[PDB]
């Protein structure tokens, strides 16, 4: 069986085995930054977007 | 890592039709004429043309029915954006990230936390900072103003630019000074990013060990930050001139010289 | 007329791989044959070329370079996989036209 | 050169004994030669309650006749340095010597007291009971055999070819003295044998020793008439055994075949070489012509594989055979079928020639020795009508080509309903349903 | 049209033997014979014999391991490597049209090897797979053993690479071997269904590498061992026996004979043997199932012989045992005159009939073509046959008894006698 | 042993031209095929529409 | 034999059994609806504006 | 490799979901309204936006 329930689990094995656990190049700059930047925008825009839908 | 890359030009595509019939919504001056010119592309297309428009507008010209279709549009665009996001992240994981020197980095790999998660934390903060600066203290700095007057069906405002985001396609779509030529070269401004991965020659994968790749590189950089002055200005000499040559000066960048620049460095290692 | 020379040294200085102690093969972007080549390096050679590149990924991380001492020079640089790489190009080429006869 | 050497093999002489057997031979310099009768009579033959007589008499032709019994037969064929030996198969079984050039005759003699006298002692018959129910313990063990047999016993379910050659344990539990009896006696009939033999021996004094032992009289027609068997159904299904216990999977797949008669034969043997066989110790490897056999090395798909045409009077199986780890089973049917479906749609001209190359040494190495040339020689006659020669066969096999085969191969594969056996831990591989679909689109 | 021709035999001053014979088949079969083997091989370098047998579809410094494999297919052709402790046998066979495309492989594989440390170290697991499947036949488990038993050195080394060693032979092993024992005072390039100038000028003109004896075999010492294999498998396969004769020594005829005295393998299918002495013999003390036979191997500087039994575990005492009396009653005048004529035919007939078969007839005109550059008629060796009277027979037969004697067995021993018993 | 083996009846569920034990079950392939790739085919066209 | 011309020349291969479907579906189409709307109108005799319309038309 | 219904990081998951997906031989009628659910929720939806534009 699996020890941690990080690594076993259906759905937390994917929240660790995408981000938490995964295998980074040790040097990346900071150009490799503007993934996340680009992900978070999408739920800032998202978000704010329902806000505004709702008037 | 052509899959990656793939999915993210579908990205691109996706998110710039977001903004696009976001920016319709308000129904301002810009909204209107916009909606306008790009349904009016379809036009383009022999036969099915003159038809596809009809769908676009709901109508025989811009009104309601084109502006509730937006909405929902818009609405749902920004979630096949997310979906696809997860894709292009899914291909991404087969190889992994590259790294600066494109070199394996199997030798030395690092968990992304809590490496990478405060990295990019930082990173968050950093761009936080002018995107909240700009939008608190000066809001409409980036935006255009057209947008502060009613939609008026029968006035096409004299300063008609698109937003900031979208001048170099409006530069190089005003170059070409014939209907479909023009609709062709706007396309392939975008669409061209598909044939990049086709296009390299150099036997090493990064432009950090290839001095003239980076020249080029960054005199193509500096090649589009002159199409977005130029799409900024009015369709009269110089601009005109200028306008055609970036344009030119953008195509044979990625098709003719990178590629060429690229066997010669080859050489040049004696490989 | 020692021109070629005169320019591939320039551009093997202009890279600047060496200042991370890479040598113009370490370099190479990992295709196919340069895959399978790397398979056939005597094991000496293979560890060498690893250090090498794990120690070129620190610098990178780090932000730095070699002290000017230890940089690579033109004429001093290995080229290991060359003619692995050559074979297994040749090996390949005769296979394709094979099978198209 | 080739062309030439093939016309220079000696002609194969046949001449035939009013009591319908047909004597015939091809005469080398060879000091040492090889002589046997050749029945056409097996298992097909056989019927419900006698199936594994033309076995359990194939187990007692060599203990002795009436004439001289065990020990003076034994005594009399090892002293010369003689070889006596042979089988039995489901349409086809047969008795041969291999010996001295000189004990040419001395041997017919003994053939034909074999298949005419056979002594039957009845305290041999309840000793070789317990010997063929013990061999039957072994081969029961031999998943190769198990397969096949259990190919045949559900692609033609029903009918004759159905059934084993060594027959079921029942019968060879209760067969009588009686059933050999009549078995030899409807069965073992000079107009039903062939006397072949090959070697440094004269056609003549092969046809004098015949006409004197060889002699067995015919009155009516019936005794000349040689019977028509009812047609055998072949039937589009699967058996499937298993036994996740056993160390290796099973799997055969076919269609049913043509028949000895049928020219396309050729064609499907041609075609049975593009994909050919392959197993674990091969040295070629990776770079085999064999677009399978290098799919099997690249991903390790089984342990061995092999195509097949086996013949037989009216019909015949075509198909192929593979053994594989429990896991690796499916991917390797996949491709299996993968191959055969590209002989349908996309074979070409450089694959096809190398396929005849690859049939003509085989078809050559089929007469090395007189054993097998004398085997060529008997089963020729029995089958194909007459003997046909190399010179022969290699330009049927050059008339073949790319077109011919896609055509042919389309004709006997595609879209057929195949029959499969699957023997050992075959869970991976599944449903009919999925094999069926693989008939079709390359 | 086509007739007959005369078995030519050439030999160039290098030491190269040259043996054709056009029988005008359709197809050929040419093949290089050497003086390599197992027996070579020294503690220090062994299974490398074993590998250089798989190795041969490795490229070659002329033909590419691709294009070898995809050379010889193209035209129904084949490749083949067959080696006893003392003899390598590599050789081609194809359609006539095709014997100088099939031709160039086999130079190159045999003179011009490269054994390259990737190939080879990718090829080394191989040598775990054919191993065991050869290792298979229990009849393959008790031969090891036995020249083990039977030997101190060179014919006491396994034929194949011992485990210990899987994976640890280099491309120098492999090159040094070949060297040092490919060298055309060694080798004899045979060859049916072509023309002797033809097979000829391939052979000089194309061949090379270097000539004369190189490394030398450490003459085989004798040891009379024991070697018990105990390991559950229900049949017990046992083969006691005692230094023999050489290879075309004269007291070789004799044993050849005293073996189809006792039994060689029956001739009947299902048959019970009566012309089998051992056989017979055996039978009238067991009750179960079993087989018996004359085992005998002549090698260059020694040889073997005795018998070798399989036989049920229990039974495996009275099998063996009465074996061996059985042996004793024919060492001392148990020998009938006519015995000896039988054994005699059975002898001529064996030999006869292993020549129809191509591969059979090449390694008859090989063998001999290389270990002595002659070649004995099939009637003079007829008469060597004969010339044997009934009291060489008998005489072998002492020389058994008497000899001290080797033993290998495995199965469940419990039952089956230590050699100090017999 | 798998000599004792046999193939049930499948006559209770046969289709009436294979039937018989005796008949080549391969000139009624090209019907019993053409006739259920036709309902096939039929839906298809159905669906199509 | 329909069935055998058939599966021969349409069914088999894959490629002929789709032009069939589509071939077919067009026919299948311009049939299925002029029947249909034939019932229908039939069955609603003198009740629609097909049939009432002659009375306001022209001629 | 080899087929690129196993491989493919998509085509594995249409065909590792729903086309090579293990079975119980036995499932009644009682188990087809999980797809209906599922081709509700589509038809759901693909109706629902033509209306919203209205
Ligand atoms: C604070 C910024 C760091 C200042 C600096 O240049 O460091 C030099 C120096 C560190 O020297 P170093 O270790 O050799 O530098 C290596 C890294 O560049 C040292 O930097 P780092 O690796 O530790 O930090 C990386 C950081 C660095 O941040 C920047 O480059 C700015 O970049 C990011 O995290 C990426 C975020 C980018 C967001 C921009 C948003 C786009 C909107 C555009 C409008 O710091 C100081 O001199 C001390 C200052 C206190
Ligand atoms: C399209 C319309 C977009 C509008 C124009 C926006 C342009 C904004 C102004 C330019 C911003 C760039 C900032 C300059 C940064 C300078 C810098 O750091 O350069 C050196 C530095 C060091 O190189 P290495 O050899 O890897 O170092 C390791 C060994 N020591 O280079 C880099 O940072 C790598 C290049 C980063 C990419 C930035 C390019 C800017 C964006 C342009 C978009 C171009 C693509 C085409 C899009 C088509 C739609
Ligand atoms: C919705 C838009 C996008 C989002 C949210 C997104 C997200 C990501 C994320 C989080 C990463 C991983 C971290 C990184 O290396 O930056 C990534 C990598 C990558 N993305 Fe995107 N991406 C987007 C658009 C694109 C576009 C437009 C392209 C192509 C023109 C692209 C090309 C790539 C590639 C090539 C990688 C691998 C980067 C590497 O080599 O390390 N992405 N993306
Ligand atoms: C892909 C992420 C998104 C992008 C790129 C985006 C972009 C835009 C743009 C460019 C505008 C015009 C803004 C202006 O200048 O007034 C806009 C407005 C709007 N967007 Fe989005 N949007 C996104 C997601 C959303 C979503 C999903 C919703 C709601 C669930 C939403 C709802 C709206 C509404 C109601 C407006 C119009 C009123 C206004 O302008 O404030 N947006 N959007
Ligand atoms: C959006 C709603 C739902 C959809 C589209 C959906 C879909 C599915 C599908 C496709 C299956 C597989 C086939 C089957 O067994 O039916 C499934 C199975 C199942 N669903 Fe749902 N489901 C939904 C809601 C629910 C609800 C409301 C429950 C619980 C109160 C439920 C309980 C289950 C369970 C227990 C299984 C396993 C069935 C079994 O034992 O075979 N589902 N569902
Ligand atoms: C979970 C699946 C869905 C369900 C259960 C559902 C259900 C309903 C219900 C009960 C109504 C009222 C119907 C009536 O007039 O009696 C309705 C109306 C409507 N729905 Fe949905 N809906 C679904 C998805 C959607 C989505 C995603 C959209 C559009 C993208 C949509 C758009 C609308 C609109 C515009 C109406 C109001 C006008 C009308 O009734 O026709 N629906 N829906
Ligand atoms: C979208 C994201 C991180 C998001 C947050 C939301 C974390 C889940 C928790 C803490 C934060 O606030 C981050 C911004 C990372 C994207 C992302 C990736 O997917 C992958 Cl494969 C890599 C290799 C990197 C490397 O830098 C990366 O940044
Ligand atoms: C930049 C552009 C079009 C971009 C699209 C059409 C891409 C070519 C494909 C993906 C998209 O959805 C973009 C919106 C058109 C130029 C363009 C505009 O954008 C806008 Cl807002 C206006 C008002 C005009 C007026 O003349 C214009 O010519
Ligand atoms: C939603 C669906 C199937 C949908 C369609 C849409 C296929 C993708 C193609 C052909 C069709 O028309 C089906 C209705 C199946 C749901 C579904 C499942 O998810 C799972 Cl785990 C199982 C075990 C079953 C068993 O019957 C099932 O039906």
């Amino acid at each position: 069986m699996a020890p941690n329930i990080r690594k076993s689990h259906p759905l937390l094995k994917m929240i660790n085995n995408s981000l938490i656990d995964l295998p980074a190049p040790s040097n990346i700059s900071a150009w490799w930054n503007f993934g996340s930047l680009l992900a978070v925008c999408l739920m800032t825009q998202i978000l704010t977007g329902l806000l505004l839908a709702m008037h | 890592y052509k899959e990656t890359w793939n999915t993210g030009v579908i990205l691109l595509l996706t998110l710039m039709a977001t903004a696009f019939v976001g920016y319709v919504l308000p129904w301002g001056q810009m909204s209107f004429w916009g909606a306008t010119v790009i349904t009016n592309l379809f036009s383009a297309i022999p036969y099915i043309g003159h038809t596809l428009v009809e769908w676009a507008w709901g109508g025989f010209s811009v009104d309601n029915p084109t502006l509730t279709r937006f909405f929902a549009l818009h609405f749902l665009l920004p979630f096949a954006i997310a979906g696809i996001t997860i894709i292009h992240l899914t291909f991404l994981h087969e190889s992994g990230s590259n790294n600066p020197l494109g070199i394996s980095s199997d030798s030395d790999k690092i968990p992304f936390h809590p490496y990478y998660s405060f990295k990019d934390i930082l990173g968050l903060t950093l761009m936080l900072t002018p995107f909240l600066t700009l939008a608190l203290f000066s809001p409409n700095l980036l935006g255009d103003p057209e947008n502060f007057t009613p939609a008026n069906p029968l006035v096409t405002p004299p300063h008609i630019k698109p937003e900031w985001y979208f001048l170099f396609a409006y530069a190089i779509l005003r170059s070409i000074p014939n209907k479909l030529g023009g609709v062709l070269a706007l396309a392939a401004s975008v669409l061209i990013l598909f044939l990049i991965p086709f296009l390299h020659k150099s036997k090493q994968r990064t432009m950090t060990f290839r001095p003239l790749s980076q020249t080029l590189f960054w005199l193509l950089v500096a090649n589009l930050l002159i199409l977005t002055w130029i799409g900024s200005q009015p369709v009269e000499h110089p601009f005109i001139i200028i306008g055609q040559m970036a344009s030119l000066s953008y195509f044979t960048i990625l098709l003719i010289l990178f590629p060429t620049i690229g066997t010669l460095e080859n050489k040049m290692l004696n490989y | 007329g020692r021109l070629m020379d005169r320019i591939r040294k320039w551009y093997y200085n202009a890279a600047g791989f060496n200042k991370y102690g890479l040598m113009r093969d370490d370099t190479l972007y990992e295709d196919d044959d340069v895959k399978e080549a790397l398979k056939r390096l005597p094991k000496d050679l293979y560890n060498e070329r690893m250090f090498r590149i794990k120690r070129a990924l620190d610098l990178s991380l780090k932000h730095r370079i070699l002290p000017k001492e230890q940089w690579v020079k033109y004429e001093e640089d290995k080229p290991y996989l060359e003619p692995y790489l050559k074979e297994v190009i040749r090996e390949r080429l005769e296979r394709e036209a094979w099978n198209k006869k | 050169t080739y062309a030439q050497t093939l016309q220079n093999i000696p002609e194969t002489n046949v001449t035939t004994l009013d009591n319908g057997l047909r004597v015939a031979s091809e005469e080398s310099s060879q000091p040492t030669c090889t002589v046997g009768v050749w029945i056409g009579a097996g298992s097909r033959y056989e019927n419900e309650k006698n199936n594994g007589a033309g076995y359990f008499v194939e187990h007692l032709a060599f203990k002795g006749t009436k004439k001289r019994p065990c020990a003076a037969f034994e005594k009399e064929v090892e002293s010369m340095g003689a070889h006596f030996n042979g089988y039995t198969s489901r349409e086809q079984t047969a008795f041969y010597i291999k010996a001295l050039s000189k004990d040419m005759p001395k041997v017919v003699e003994l053939l034909a007291d074999v298949v005419q006298n056979c002594a039957l002692e009845e305290s041999q018959i309840e000793k070789e009971r317990g010997v063929i129910l013990q061999e039957l313990k072994e081969m029961d063990n031999d998943m190769t055999n198990v397969t096949f047999d259990y190919l045949h016993a559900t692609a033609f379910q029903g009918t004759a070819l159905a059934r084993t050659v060594e027959g079921t344990t029942e019968n060879i539990k209760h067969l009588t003295r009686a059933d050999l009896a009549s078995y030899i006696d409807t069965h073992f009939k000079a107009p039903r044998m062939v006397l072949a033999a090959a070697g440094g021996i004269s056609h003549k004094e092969l046809v004098d020793a015949a006409r004197q032992h060889f002699s067995g009289v015919s009155f009516t027609y019936k005794e000349d008439a040689v019977p028509i068997l009812p047609r055998c159904r072949f039937t589009g299904s699967e058996i499937r055994a298993r036994d996740d216990a056993l160390p290796v999977a099973h799997v055969a797949l076919a269609v049913e075949g043509p028949g000895w008669a049928d020219p396309d034969n050729v064609v499907l043997h041609v075609a049975n070489a593009i994909i050919g066989r392959y197993d674990r110790t091969f040295g070629g490897g990776k770079h085999l012509s064999s677009r399978l056999a290098a799919l099997a090395v690249e991903h390790k798909l089984c342990h061995s594989f092999q195509t097949f045409n086996t013949s037989y009077s009216d019909t015949g199986l075509f198909g192929f055979h593979f053994v594989a780890d429990p896991l690796s089973i499916d991917d390797m049917m996949f491709c299996a079928q993968g191959e055969w479906m590209r002989l349908c749609t996309s074979t070409t001209e450089s694959e096809v020639k190398r396929a005849k190359n690859h049939l003509r040494s085989a078809m050559v190495a089929q007469l090395d020795g007189t054993t097998p040339v004398c085997e060529t020689i008997g089963s020729h006659l029995l089958n194909y009508g007459r003997r046909i020669s190399l010179e022969e066969w290699d330009s049927r096999i050059s008339a073949v080509d790319a077109r011919m085969v896609r055509d042919v191969c389309s004709k006997y594969i595609y879209d057929k309903c195949p029959a499969l056996a699957a023997v050992g831990p075959i869970e991976q591989l599944l449903d009919y349903n999925r094999i069926r679909s693989g008939m079709y689109w390359i | 049209c086509p007739g007959a021709e005369d078995l030519e035999i050439t030999k160039l001053p290098n030491g190269l033997i040259i043996a054709s014979l056009e029988n005008f088949s359709p197809a050929s079969r040419i093949g290089v014979f050497i003086k390599a083997g197992s027996r070579y091989e020294t503690t220090a370098n062994l299974g490398t014999a074993h590998l250089l047998r798989l190795a041969s579809p490795l490229t070659t410094k002329g033909a590419s391991s691709f294009r070898i494999t995809r050379g010889i297919e193209a035209v129904g052709g084949s490749l083949s490597v067959y080696s006893t402790r003392e003899k390598m046998t590599y050789c081609v066979e194809c359609l006539r049209d095709h014997v100088d495309t099939v031709m160039e492989y086999l130079l190159n594989v045999t003179t011009a090897p490269e054994f390259r440390p990737w190939e080879v170290t990718d090829l080394q697991p191989q040598l775990k797979v054919d191993k065991a499947v050869a290792f298979q036949s229990p009849q393959v488990g008790v031969l090891e053993n036995l020249h083990a038993a039977a030997y101190k050195t060179a014919l006491a080394n396994p034929l194949y690479c011992p485990d210990y060693r899987i994976g640890k032979i280099t491309s120098e092993q492999l090159h040094h071997f070949v060297q040092n024992n490919f060298t055309s005072a060694r080798m004899a390039l045979v060859g049916i269904g072509v023309k002797h100038s033809d097979l000829k000028q391939v052979a000089e003109q194309f061949l090379n590498i270097r000539s004369g004896a190189g490394t030398s075999s450490a003459k085989a010492t004798y040891w009379g061992g024991e070697i018990r294999e105990q390991n559950g498998h229900s049949l017990v396969h046992a083969a006691v026996v005692t230094e023999g004769a050489a290879v075309g020594s004269a007291e070789a005829n004799a044993f050849s004979v005293l073996q189809h005295v006792l039994g060689a393998g029956p001739l009947i299918k299902r048959g019970s043997s009566v012309t089998s002495k051992l056989y017979q013999g055996v039978a009238k003390a067991t009750t179960q199932p079993f087989d018996a036979s004359a085992f005998n191997v002549n090698y260059s500087d020694s040889g073997l012989f005795g018998f070798y039994t399989i036989s049920q575990a229990a039974h495996a005492g009275e099998v063996i045992r009465a074996a061996m009396n059985q042996l004793k009653a024919a060492a001392q005048g148990g020998v009938t005159e006519e015995d000896v004529t039988k054994a005699k035919n059975q002898l001529k007939a064996t030999y006869l009939m292993s020549v129809e078969t191509a591969q059979g007839l090449l390694n008859e005109i090989g063998s001999e073509a290389l270990l002595s550059g002659t070649h004995t008629a099939p009637s003079v060796v007829a008469q060597k046959i004969d010339s044997v009277t009934s009291a060489d027979v008998v005489n072998a037969a002492k020389k058994f008894v008497s000899g001290k004697k080797s033993m290998a067995a495995s199965g469940d021993l419990g039952s089956t006698p230590f050699l100090d018993e017999l | 042993v798998h000599n004792d083996v046999t193939v049930p009846d499948f006559s209770a569920y046969r289709r009436e031209d294979v039937m018989d034990a005796t008949t080549s079950s391969q000139t009624s392939s090209e019907d019993r095929k053409g006739f259920s790739y036709l309902v096939t085919a039929t839906a298809c066209v159905a669906t199509a529409y | 034999a329909l069935l055998r011309q058939a599966y021969s020349a349409l069914f088999r291969r894959t490629s002929t059994f789709a032009l069939t479907v589509v071939l077919g579906a067009v026919l299948f189409e311009r049939a299925f609806d002029q029947g249909a709307d034939a019932i229908f109108e039939h069955l609603n005799e003198g009740k629609l504006w097909k049939h009432i319309k002659h009375k306001y038309e022209a001629s």
